[PDB]
């Protein structure tokens, strides 16, 4: 899990946008290290291909922050 | 030897044509039919292989036992036809 | 044409048609050009008299559709009446 | 002056009644022109019922549809006129069913009624821009892969925005905004005199 | 002149008649396309058969492009060609002298006369095209003819602009082609392994659009700009990366020059357009001279264009079925040598 | 006002639909940019898409917003299914055009009608 | 009135006579013979082609052809510029613009025909009043380059005066229909 | 005669005979223009007779004939078939539709002249421009080939 | 089923058809006939010009039957005036409309075998074609693309002779669509790739709107020309070839029989034409004869208004339907007060036969395909309008 972490906290990390400085597990860059909704979706997106999960947007949506998307990866 | 003399000409005439042609300018198709024509292509091609030799075995003093034989050979073998149209073979 | 009469006789039997009397080539039976002047008849309307073109003009006194049914015991009706049913033909009926 | 058989406008200004009286929730006005020809007007939503209707009723079988077209008006605020007209081999009769559609109000599709509209409901998208609901496979037709716009609203400019050439620099066809070297001469032929009360 | 009316795309006007008198080139091609695309009057002197300018005709519009009959030893053809031009742009040039023309004559002799004409006429501006790092004294028989050039055609014309562009990278160029077209050749002779002659490559077009901005610009006059490009490198990644797109192998030998230059003179004899001169093959190993000069680039409005960026369309040719849909991503870039 | 729903009641319902059809193109890119060798970058077409879904992100109007992805499908499928060639897509880049600038000082040294 | 193309009227028995006429049609290709028959019939017929530099095909007076400009026997071009024959042309080929002739009389300084544009509908031939503007006669005028295919008024006045002498001749035999 | 010119002179002409007398015609079929050649093909006037066949892959083509309206959606391929064409080529446009727009030169979906897609080489005019007209047309680019001195130009370059 | 992208390799032509299709091997799954390639604007184009300026266009449509496409634009027109042509024109409408019949299934027969791989039918009857187009050019002066018929009958009478040479021609022209019979009708081989090829039901061709000898070829008794006679194909006495077990070969020997019963009409059309004028009188509509025009102030004024500004009809919308070799050829010409129209949407038999290619080729091997594409007479003109 915490290795699953990190591979949420890697694929943020490679994101262009997403600030290495600003990325937290708790931040929530929705509303506060500015990614807009478009890019939330790409970021599941790269998420889905490292994690090789398949995440329906009505759960996407509501993943906006690292943990939420690493406690969505883990179940 | 002279069929050799022959043949190398006649490579020769067309290596000659398509480098002059050159010079003087200056993924998944498949459908066992065709497999299978292939094949009973070649189970006839055989077949063609142990006919081949009749004009040789007519003069056999046999006769009896030749013409016995072939004719079992021939027949057998378009029985082997008759099931393929029978069977959804040969119906492409 | 101009053809020596054997090369017509194999002609017309190998179409098995008599190809010589109905010829594709043309020769001497089209019109001849310069066929004469033609004097072309004048058309009704050209009368000097009884003439009146309100009297012959179907152009505009056509009028706006006429309207049934606008939102601002009886029998039923067709279309029109039921079609009649083609009769085979009497020259060649078949073929 | 052609000549006209009043039968005919008898015998087609009754049948729309009939049809009126037989779907009266859709039907709002229905007419025959000067020239005998029946022009059923319906709301948007009986667009599958009134079809269904002429397609399947023994006293009305309009078995083929002829043409699937859309006027443009533009002053009209429902823009788009869909106008269907329909034949009936069994009584030798046509009608035509029109119905009003705006831009961004889609039309039922009746693909269902008649398969011969998958086409023209194609057509009349690309060309108009109206939606058919429930249809097979909407897409353009006749207009290019890329094309944006769409060309017979009476607010597209004919020549258009986007012309063809190649480009020898990137070796490939490229748009570019329409260049013309003779514009349309846009010829006023209206005449200020009008010619009868119609 | 011409008011220049319009949108700005074909069938508009710029007000630019230029005589252009190597335009079936590599180079040329380009320059065409722009000056047609911007709807500038373009005369183009050909002396090759009227086939092959044909890919001139759909570049520019009706009664844009005119087409003259010109022979270089003929005085008379360039007097005509620029009776009616105001800009007259040079780029006459190649590589393998000719039996009938010496890199003087396509260099040196023929420029010359072209630009004295332009003056008798009266062209506002002569546009003069000279091989980068040309010093009167470099080794390449080509390079000093060339600059002996740019420095007569000075008096002829004088305040005539002279850009002077390093080797160039396009589609049907030489430079990039060159190496790339090695393959036939299964190894790859590289003088010094490919190494100390860092090359500056420059696509096409930014030559292209640089040279036309230059006729529509009272800036450059006199001015001898100098279009380099985006990034350098050290021959030795030029070569690889090339070999790496066409996704063909590369195995760097090193080879004497003083041999090599034999290697040139050997094609060079060729009667058929000799594929490497004794003359080409001093050009490539001469070394990119560095950037210190009028600005070319970006100092006449266009900002370069990296090798990486097209190579992919100028080297897919080469590359076999396998590699076709191969992409640049795939393949890793080359390394640059601010040396 | 009082209009009725094309196939989103809401421009929630409606975001939705965008949300997918921007996945869908951004799987897509990276596909288009191999099946027809097209000389651009996957990062650059995705931005190219980012633009496009962005060019249009003023609309308010759930109606509008549905009938801008049924069009945005229809693209997707001519370039997926591919039906669209190259000169097709690379339109979107319009690489050839000469760009105009929208400086009025730039306008007026140019076009008599700015 | 209908016809029944490829309906078998009734079931005829096979009669061994006729089953042999009909195997005999399958085992020895009688039919494909009779195909053969055909082509070999004409083989001896005599060809229809024209030797087409020598020989030309026929075009009867109203062909449309090329266009030209007439001008009256005195001298004095035939168009007086009323320009209807630009109102009606329906490709908008026909560009004219007018000024009064120092004479004082009215006449074109410019008439282009943009012949790629026309589709040679010949209403213009009908619609001039002075019939200045003719369908010409001619079909070869293929050009190599596309500028020489738009037409000024003096490549159509020059057009009109080499072929005046045949234009008056169709003229003259077709003037009586129209 | 003896020089290394009337060498070069006579083997071109020996050249463009080849190329004069065996055109093969690759027809971009479009609208109808195609049609009022399918009539040169037919026997009143005959193509094959001056050697230009009937009909043969792009591959195999020496000349594009473009007959009917170049539209926006045709011309993508237009430019494809004539860029697979063999080198030696030669394109002419048949119709006022082709050579420039024509009838729909100023649609919305009608490239204005196939001129802009493909270099054009003879330009056939008139709306279905008469089969002779075509065969003109065809004959002109045979005067055009015969001019052509290729070799010449190699020798004196 | 790897799409082939088959139609852009000129393989049945007819026009420039991609028609993208998925192949098992030699198997077709599924066809989806591209259109549009050949879409230049017709319907948009004649919004912008007059209705006399709009004639041409129609014969562009579909122009292998360059005329009878331009008797249903007459029709619509003349019934939104309510005016009618004279007799003579009337009859002439009827014998150009029965020769552009014989000429559009010659077209269509031979270029069908041509695709099929016979060619020596095309060049037999391309030779009698080419005598058919001169009747055209020297009547019309155009060899096709005439513009002939116009709103209120023919432009200018028959030249004096040209009946007599209607005669001729009729007179032979059926040996040879005999001898093409002795060629296709009953080969070995063309019933093969032609019989039980692309079968469409009564019901579905009626569904789909095939409405031509696609339905007639399927038993369905339709011919607007019998059903509702328009000109005076009411006078004269011709058979509609219906066919059954329809397929392509049934359809085929439909289209030769109509060819053959064409000349039946032609014959009466000699035999009956009357004496009379091939224009209505009204100068409203019709444009004034040249010698009144240049002697009469009325008659220039009628010419000049005509020809500048236009017919000025009245207010209405109609749809007129008439058979074009192909099948039903419909205008609907929506039109307000002034000269020029508003709308015209071209009904083309051809645009439902295409659609039909999916019902009809199904479990079919590439070469059915090509048969199929014939069987429908495909013009892309019609078709991409
Ligand atoms: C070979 C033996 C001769 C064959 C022969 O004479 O055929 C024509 C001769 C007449 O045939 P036709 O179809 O009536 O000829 C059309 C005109 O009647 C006759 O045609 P015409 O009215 O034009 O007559 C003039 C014609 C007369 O020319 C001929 O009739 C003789 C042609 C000989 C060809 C050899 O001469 C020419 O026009 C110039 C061409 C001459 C022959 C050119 C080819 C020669 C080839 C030599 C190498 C082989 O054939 C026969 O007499 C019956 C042949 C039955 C074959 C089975
Ligand atoms: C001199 C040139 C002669 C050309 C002959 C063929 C073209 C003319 C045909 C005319 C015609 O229409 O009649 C056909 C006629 C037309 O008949 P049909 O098909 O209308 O019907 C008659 C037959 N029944 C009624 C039984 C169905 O066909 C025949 O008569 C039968 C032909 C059989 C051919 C068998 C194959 C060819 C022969 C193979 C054996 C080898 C023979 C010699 C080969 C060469 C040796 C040197
Ligand atoms: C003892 C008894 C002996 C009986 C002998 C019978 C004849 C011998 C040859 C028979 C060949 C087999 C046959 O009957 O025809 C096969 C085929 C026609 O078959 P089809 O009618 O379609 O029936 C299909 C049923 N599933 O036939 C074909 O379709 C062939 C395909 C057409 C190819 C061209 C045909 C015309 C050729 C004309 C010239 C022929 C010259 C032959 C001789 C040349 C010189 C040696
Ligand atoms: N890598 C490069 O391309 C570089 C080029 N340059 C300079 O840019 C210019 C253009 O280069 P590029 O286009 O590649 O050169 P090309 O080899 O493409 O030839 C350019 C043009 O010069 C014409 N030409 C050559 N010799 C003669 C002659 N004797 N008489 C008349 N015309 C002649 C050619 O016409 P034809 O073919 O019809 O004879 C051709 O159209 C050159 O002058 C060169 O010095 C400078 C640096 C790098
Ligand atoms: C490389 C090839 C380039 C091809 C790119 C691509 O195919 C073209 C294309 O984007 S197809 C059109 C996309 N256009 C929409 O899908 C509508 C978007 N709708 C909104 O934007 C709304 O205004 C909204 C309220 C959702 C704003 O919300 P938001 O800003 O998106 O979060
Ligand atoms: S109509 Fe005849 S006269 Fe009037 S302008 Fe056109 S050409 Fe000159
Ligand atoms: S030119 Fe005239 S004929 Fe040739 S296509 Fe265009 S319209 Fe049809």
């Amino acid at each position: 899990l915490d290795g699953i972490k990190d591979r949420v906290l890697y694929v943020l990390k490679l994101y262009d946008k997403i600030d290495p400085e600003k990325l937290s597990v708790n931040s929530h860059f929705m509303k506060d290290l500015g990614l807009d909704s478009l890019d939330q979706v790409e970021i599941i997106m790269a998420m889905e291909d490292e994690f090789g999960f398949e995440i329906p947007d009505i759960d996407a949506e509501k993943l906006m922050c690292p943990q939420e998307i690493v406690d969505y990866i883990a179940d | 030897m002279n069929l050799y003399t022959v043949i190398f000409i006649n490579i020769l005439l067309s290596l000659t044509l398509i480098l002059v042609a050159f010079w003087l300018p200056q993924r998944l198709p498949f459908s066992m039919k065709f497999f299978l024509v292939a094949i009973t292509f070649l189970l006839f091609d055989l077949e063609i292989a142990l006919l081949l030799p009749l004009p040789w075995a007519i003069q056999t003093i046999k006769t009896s036992t030749m013409m016995i034989m072939a004719f079992i050979l021939v027949t057998i073998l378009s029985l082997g036809l008759a099931y393929e149209w029978t069977q959804k073979g040969l119906e492409w | 044409a101009s053809a020596t009469r054997v090369i017509q006789k194999l002609r017309n039997w190998a179409s098995g048609q008599d190809l010589q009397a109905k010829l594709q080539l043309r020769y001497q039976e089209i019109a001849k050009r310069t066929q004469p002047p033609p004097k072309l008849p004048v058309g009704p309307s050209h009368k000097l008299s009884n003439n009146y073109y309100c009297t012959r003009d179907g152009r505009r006194e056509v009028v706006p559709p006429s309207i049934i049914m606008s939102s601002q015991e009886k029998k039923a009706v067709t279309p029109a009446p039921p079609m009649k049913r083609w009769e085979l033909s009497k020259d060649q009926p078949y073929l | 002056v052609r000549p006209r058989s009043d039968v005919t406008h008898k015998q087609l200004s009754a049948f729309g009644e009939y049809v009126a009286e037989i779907l009266p929730k859709y039907v709002q006005q229905v007419q025959v022109s000067c020239l005998d020809e029946l022009e059923i007007c319906i709301h948007p939503d009986g667009v599958i019922p009134t079809l269904t209707f002429l397609r399947d009723h023994t006293n009305a079988q309009f078995k083929s549809l002829a043409d699937l077209t859309a006027v443009d008006v533009p002053t009209r605020q429902n823009r788009f006129e869909i106008v269907y007209n329909l034949l009936s081999l069994r009584f030798n009769s046509r009608i035509r069913v029109k119905t009003y559609a705006d831009e961004l109000t889609p039309i039922d599709s009746i693909v269902s009624v008649h398969i011969a509209a998958n086409w023209y409901e194609r057509e009349v998208w690309d060309m108009f821009g109206v939606f058919f609901f429930n249809h097979p496979d909407l897409r353009r037709i006749l207009t290019d892969y890329g094309f944006e716009g769409h060309p017979f609203r009476k607010d597209f400019p004919l020549t258009g925005y986007v012309e063809l050439r190649y480009d020898d620099e990137v070796k490939r066809v490229v748009a570019e905004p329409v260049e013309l070297a003779q514009e349309f001469r846009k010829f006023d032929l209206n005449s200020p005199w009008e010619a009868f009360p119609a | 002149a011409v008011i220049p009316h319009g949108k700005g795309g074909r069938s508009s006007v710029s007000g630019v008649v230029a005589t252009v008198f190597g335009a079936t080139g590599f180079l040329g091609r380009y320059v065409v396309n722009h000056l047609g695309r911007m709807g500038s009057q373009v005369i183009i002197p050909y002396r090759c058969d009227v086939y092959d300018i044909m890919h001139l005709r759909l570049m520019g519009d009706l009664g844009q492009l005119t087409f003259l009959e010109w022979d270089a030893r003929d005085k008379d053809s360039i007097r005509k060609a620029v009776q009616h031009s105001n800009v007259v742009i040079n780029l006459i040039g190649r590589e393998w002298e000719t039996r009938n023309f010496d890199f003087e004559d396509v260099f040196v002799n023929i420029p010359r006369a072209i630009a004295q004409a332009s003056k008798e006429a009266g062209v506002e501006r002569f546009i003069h095209v000279s091989h980068l790092n040309a010093s009167m004294k470099s080794s390449s028989k080509s390079l000093r003819s060339k600059a002996v050039g740019e420095k007569e055609v000075r008096s002829v014309f004088p305040e005539a602009i002279i850009i002077r562009p390093s080797d160039i990278f396009g589609r049907e160029d030489r430079f990039l082609n060159h190496f790339a077209n090695y393959r036939w050749f299964l190894a790859v002779p590289l003088v010094s392994l490919g190494f100390k002659t860092v090359k500056q490559p420059v696509y096409v077009a930014d030559v292209s659009k640089g040279i036309v901005n230059a006729t529509k610009d009272p800036d450059a006059v006199g001015k001898t700009f100098a279009f380099t490009g985006p990034n350098r490198y050290l021959l030795f990644h030029l070569v690889k990366y090339i070999f790496g797109m066409t996704h063909r192998t590369f195995i760097p030998y090193p080879l004497p020059l003083f041999v090599y230059s034999w290697i040139g003179k050997l094609f060079g004899l060729s009667p058929f357009e000799p594929w490497t001169t004794k003359d080409k093959v001093e050009r490539i190993h001469i070394s990119d001279v560095m950037p210190t000069d009028l600005p070319g680039l970006e100092d006449l409005g266009v900002q370069p264009t990296p090798l990486e960026l097209k190579s992919i369309e100028v080297l897919r040719r080469h590359r076999t079925y396998r590699w076709l849909s191969s992409e640049i991503e795939e393949t890793k870039p080359a390394k640059t040598v601010n040396y | 006002t009082s209009v009725k729903p094309i196939f989103s009641r809401d421009l929630n319902e409606a975001k939705r639909r965008v949300r997918e059809l921007y996945r869908a193109w951004y799987r897509e890119v990276p596909n288009t940019v191999h099946l027809m060798q097209l000389d651009i970058t996957v990062k650059q077409g995705r931005d190219k898409v980012r633009e496009m879904f962005m060019k249009n992100a003023h609309v308010t109007d759930p109606r509008v917003v549905d009938l801008l992805v049924i069009k945005g499908k229809m693209e997707l499928q001519e370039t997926i299914k591919v039906w669209k060639q190259r000169t097709h897509v690379m339109r979107f880049f319009h690489e050839t055009e000469t760009p105009r600038p929208k400086d009025f000082l730039s306008k007026f040294y140019m076009g008599h009608d700015p | 009135t209908y016809k029944y193309v490829n309906k078998k009227e009734q079931e005829s028995e096979v009669d061994m006579k006729s089953a042999t006429d009909n195997a005999a049609r399958i085992l020895m290709w009688t039919e494909l013979i009779r195909g053969l028959g055909m082509t070999l019939s004409y083989l001896f017929r005599e060809p229809a082609t024209i030797n087409y530099p020598f020989e030309k095909g026929p075009l009867s007076p109203r062909f449309r052809g090329e266009h030209a400009l007439r001008r009256y026997p005195s001298g004095e071009e035939r168009c007086i510029a009323c320009k209807l024959c630009e109102a009606i042309c329906p490709a908008q080929a026909i560009t004219i613009e007018a000024e009064p002739r120092a004479d004082g009389s009215r006449r074109t300084t410019r008439y282009d025909i943009d012949m790629t544009k026309c589709i040679y509908c010949g209403f213009c031939q009908e619609a001039c009043p002075v019939d200045a503007i003719v369908e010409g006669p001619n079909f070869e005028f293929s050009t190599e380059t596309h500028e020489e295919l738009l037409y000024n008024k003096e490549k159509l006045l020059n057009n009109g005066d080499k072929w005046e002498a045949e234009i008056a001749a169709n003229i003259q035999a077709d003037y009586l229909y129209r | 005669r003896s020089r290394a010119e009337y060498v070069v002179t006579k083997l071109d002409d020996l050249i463009n005979w080849a190329r004069r007398s065996s055109l093969w015609p690759m027809t971009f079929g479009l609208a109808c223009c195609a049609v009022e050649m399918m009539h040169m093909a037919a026997p009143r006037y005959d193509m094959d007779r001056f050697g230009v066949v009937f009909r043969a892959s792009p591959r195999q083509a020496d000349v594009m004939i473009v007959a009917g309206t170049l539209t926006n959606k045709m011309a993508p391929a237009l430019r494809k078939v004539y860029d697979q064409m063999p080198e030696p080529r030669y394109v002419v446009s048949m119709g006022s539709c082709a050579n420039g727009g024509g009838y729909y030169h100023y649609s919305y979906s009608v490239v204005r002249g196939c001129d802009r897609i493909v270099p054009v080489d003879i330009y056939v005019p008139g709306c279905p421009p008469t089969a002779e007209a075509l065969l003109y047309g065809i004959l002109q680019l045979q005067r055009k080939i015969k001019r052509e001195q290729k070799l010449k130009i190699w020798y004196r370059r | 089923n790897m799409t082939l992208n088959f139609g852009p390799q000129h393989p049945a032509a007819h026009g420039v058809l991609r028609l993208v299709l998925e192949l098992s091997g030699e198997m077709v799954r599924k066809c989806d006939p591209h259109i549009g390639l050949l879409h230049r604007g017709t319907e948009k184009l004649i919004e912008y010009k007059t209705y006399l300026q709009a004639l041409p266009y129609f014969d562009r449509l579909d122009y292998v039957s360059m005329m009878c496409n331009e008797q249903a634009y007459s029709i619509a027109v003349e019934k939104l005036l309510n005016i009618q042509p004279p007799p003579r024109a009337q009859w002439i409408r009827v014998l150009f409309g029965e020769i552009t019949r014989i000429l559009n299934h010659i077209m269509a027969v031979t270029t069908h075998a041509l695709d099929i791989g016979a060619m020596t039918p095309f060049f037999w009857m391309f030779e009698e074609r080419e005598k058919m187009f001169e009747f055209y050019e020297r009547v019309s002066g155009a060899r096709m693309h005439a513009a002939y018929i116009r709103p209120g009958g023919v432009h200018q009478d028959l030249p004096l002779g040209l009946l007599d040479d209607i005669y001729e021609f009729s007179k032979n022209f059926s040996l040879r669509i005999d001898e093409v019979e002795e060629m296709l009708t009953n080969n070995r081989i063309w019933r093969n790739r032609t019989v039980d090829i692309g079968v469409v039901t009564a019901e579905d061709a009626l569904n789909y709107g095939f409405s031509g000898v696609m339905l007639r070829g399927s038993g369905i008794q339709w011919d607007l020309r019998k059903t509702q006679p328009y000109d005076v194909y009411d006078q004269v006495e011709f058979d509609v070839p219906i066919g059954s077990r329809g397929d392509c070969y049934d359809r085929y020997l439909c289209r030769v029989e109509e060819m053959r019963q064409s000349l039946r009409i032609i014959e009466q059309c000699l035999n009956k034409m009357p004496p009379g004028e091939i224009k209505v009188d009204d100068a409203k509509v019709s444009p004034p004869k040249r010698a009144e025009m240049k002697t009469s102030m009325e008659s220039l004024i009628h010419h000049f208004k005509l020809y500048t500004e236009g017919y000025q009809v009245p207010p209405g919308a109609t749809y007129t339907a008439i058979e074009a070799p192909k099948g039903e050829f419909g205008v609907y010409l929506v039109s307000d007060g002034s000269s020029r129209p508003y709308r015209c949407k071209i009904k083309a038999p051809g645009f439902a036969h295409l659609a039909g290619l999916d019902k009809m080729s199904k479990g079919h091997m590439l070469a059915d395909v090509v048969a199929i594409i014939g069987t429908q007479d495909i013009v892309f003109g019609e078709i991409d309008r």
